């Protein structure tokens, strides 16, 4: 019943043809699925397993293991907030407070329109520019609420 | 057009790995070629794989990923086994405070690519991989584009520069697990499986990817390979102290005036890194502690140590996180405990339960909700994460926290 749109299926086949073995493309495929839907739809796992020539249980275990993948909440933009040591030291709590003031949500929550989800994450590798956050693939240093508000207004 | 990347400050006294990466922008193949780029590859292809291994061995280059294994020796172990062989560039990074690898990837990708080609030729690998953490999407797109540029210039594909040497570099992405930086879990992830570390021996150099001889090297280790070929092993050995030679990248963060990456010789002291290079502390406050990533904790009395691989040296990956006099050590220890709780793969029972309990009990201590039993339990679990552990994570999950208990007892005591 569930079938990937041709535009996405083409992208998935491209990843499957990229590595010497089909099964090596599993994570690139799941990144592609999440980038398209704004989450991993549970129903997408069976046709993906078929394309990768892997059992469904294998694919389910992989999705559960790699925590960048979200099977529960659909969100257009994932605000990944570093909660590790350097960012904590430099102002994670100020960034989280500014996010709540602007968006009305706390970590783990999604805005009512399904536009933004705050995702607490471990060290993003930009510690010198702490406190760090990402908005999908874009990464930034949080400076203040006014600066953060201008950044978020670019995601429509 | 690539996704937004923060503009990490970078400075060098050696002008080697940061010759271009000191500028916060992508340096494409034409700019790399203008600096004499890919000429070390051409020289390498006129040498035998065995001579390249000899040069890399004689240079004294040691792994930059944390274990510090001599690179030339690792390659020597791999080629003692029959082919096909695989070469893997470990770009998982992800340790708290560590951001040295991404600046090579995102600003000077051809330096890494050239090093991967030379290394693959040295070990007879015709298939190479870059495994980059999923949270570096710009690095991924930059590498895919740079690999295409290298292919079009004839530095990749079949019969490279008429040498008969074939090579394809595939870029794989991680998807959230710190454990995927551990070389065996990285290999499992490349096979399309969960990043679960495997028991060693067998070591990857004997049985790695698809059970074949596999060399895994860190981004920074590989970035040195074009310099050893270009300068020759003897001239490379002249850089820094003769016992820990070559350039080293130091990611400095926390309470410093100029946080960023510093390319320095390994005879530089920790005090010089902070005060001479990183501009001293924020507000000129006293250094309280230096966290060597999530691995070690050094007190203000240990700043005159060298930034090398010596037993009394800084060690680790040269990751410098500075805490000053007002930073609460218990709150800082909690963040380290939370990191290990989140990243244990859970295969080993004392690691699985110990990383979880260490963080859960430390949170109770921090919030003032800990009973006398919770304090004793916390002390016990911190000393018991390592038993039966398959990989390095279980062996170090309690290390930094134990050093804070030994070096800052008065601060811990005010929570009791
Ligand atoms: C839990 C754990 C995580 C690791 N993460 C990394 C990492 O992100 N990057 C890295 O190059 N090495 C990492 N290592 C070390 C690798 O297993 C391996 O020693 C290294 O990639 C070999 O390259 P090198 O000899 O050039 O240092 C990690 C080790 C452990 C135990
Ligand atoms: S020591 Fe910890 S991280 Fe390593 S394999 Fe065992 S459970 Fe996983
Ligand atoms: S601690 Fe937040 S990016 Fe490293
Ligand atoms: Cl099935
Ligand atoms: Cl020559
Ligand atoms: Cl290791
Ligand atoms: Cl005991
Ligand atoms: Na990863």
């Amino acid at each position: 019943e569930f079938e990937f749109p041709e535009e996405l299926k083409t992208k998935l086949q491209e990843h499957i043809n990229y590595f010497p073995k089909k099964r090596q493309a599993i994570l690139l495929c799941l990144h592609e699925i999440q980038n398209y839907y704004g989450y991993i739809p549970p129903e997408s796992l069976k046709p993906l397993a078929d394309m990768l020539e892997l059992p469904l249980n294998h694919v389910e275990g992989v999705v559960a293991f790699y925590d960048m993948f979200d099977r529960e909440d659909k969100a257009k933009y994932r605000i990944r907030v570093c909660v590790s040591i350097v960012c904590h030291l430099m102002g994670t709590n100020k960034l989280l407070k500014a996010l709540e003031n602007i968006l009305g949500i706390k970590p783990g929550e999604v805005t009512p329109d399904g536009k933004f989800k705050i995702v607490p994450v471990q060290c993003l590798g930009a510690c010198s520019e702490a406190p760090v956050f990402m908005v999908n693939d874009d990464e930034y240093k949080f400076e203040s609420e006014v600066q953060l508000n201008e950044i978020l207004s670019r995601y429509t | 057009s690539y996704p937004a990347i923060p503009r990490i400050y970078a400075e060098t006294t050696l002008n080697m790995l940061l010759k271009r990466a000191k500028k916060p922008r992508v340096h494409s193949i034409d700019e790399y070629l203008k600096d004499g780029g890919y000429q070390a590859l051409e020289k390498a292809l006129n040498m035998s794989p065995e001579e390249i291994i000899d040069w890399v061995d004689k240079s004294t280059l040691r792994g930059r990923g944390g274990a510090g294994f001599p690179t030339g020796k690792k390659w020597k172990f791999a080629v003692q086994n029959p082919g096909p062989r695989y070469f893997i560039c470990n770009a998982d990074e992800s340790e708290p405070g560590t951001f040295k690898d991404r600046i090579i990837i995102e600003r000077d990708p051809h330096l890494l690519i050239e090093g991967i080609i030379i290394s693959s030729y040295a070990i007879g690998a015709n298939e190479a991989y870059i495994y980059i953490r999923g949270e570096y999407p710009a690095g991924y797109y930059i590498l895919r584009d740079a690999i295409e540029e290298a292919k079009k210039k004839g530095f990749l594909g079949k019969n490279i520069l008429g040498s008969g040497f074939d090579l394809e570099i595939y870029v794989a992405r991680g998807a959230g697990a710190y454990i995927c930086g551990e070389e065996t879990a990285l290999i499992e992830s490349l096979e399309g499986k969960r990043g679960h570390p495997r028991l060693k021996p067998p070591y990857p150099v004997q049985k790695g990817l698809w059970g074949k001889p596999t060399v895994v090297n860190n981004v920074e280790t590989i970035a040195n390979v074009p310099f050893i070929i270009s300068m020759g092993w003897e001239e490379y050995r002249y850089i820094g102290p003769s016992d820990y030679a070559g350039p080293k990248l130091f990611p400095v963060s926390g309470k410093v005036k100029k946080p960023g990456v510093y390319e320095l010789p390994m005879n530089t002291t920790l005090r010089e890194v902070i005060f001479k290079y990183a501009g001293g502390t924020l507000g000129n406050k006293k250094v309280k502690a230096v966290f060597s990533g999530a691995l070690d904790c050094f007190s203000s009395e240990e700043l005159d140590i060298p930034m090398d691989y010596s037993p009394l040296g800084f060690g680790g990956t040269g990751t410098v996180i500075v805490l000053t006099e007002e930073d609460d050590i218990v709150e800082a220890a909690l963040k380290i405990a939370e990191f290990y709780e989140h990243e244990t793969c859970g295969q080993c029972t004392p690691c699985r339960v110990g990383c979880y309990e260490q963080a859960n009990l430390l949170e109770k201590i921090y919030k003032g909700e800990a009973t006398e039993q919770d304090w004793e339990g916390f002390d016990f679990v911190n000393r018991n994460i390592q038993p039966t552990s398959i990989c390095g994570l279980g062996a170090v999950a309690g290390r930094l926290i134990r050093q804070t208990l030994e070096k800052f007892p008065e601060e811990w005591e005010k929570y009791r």
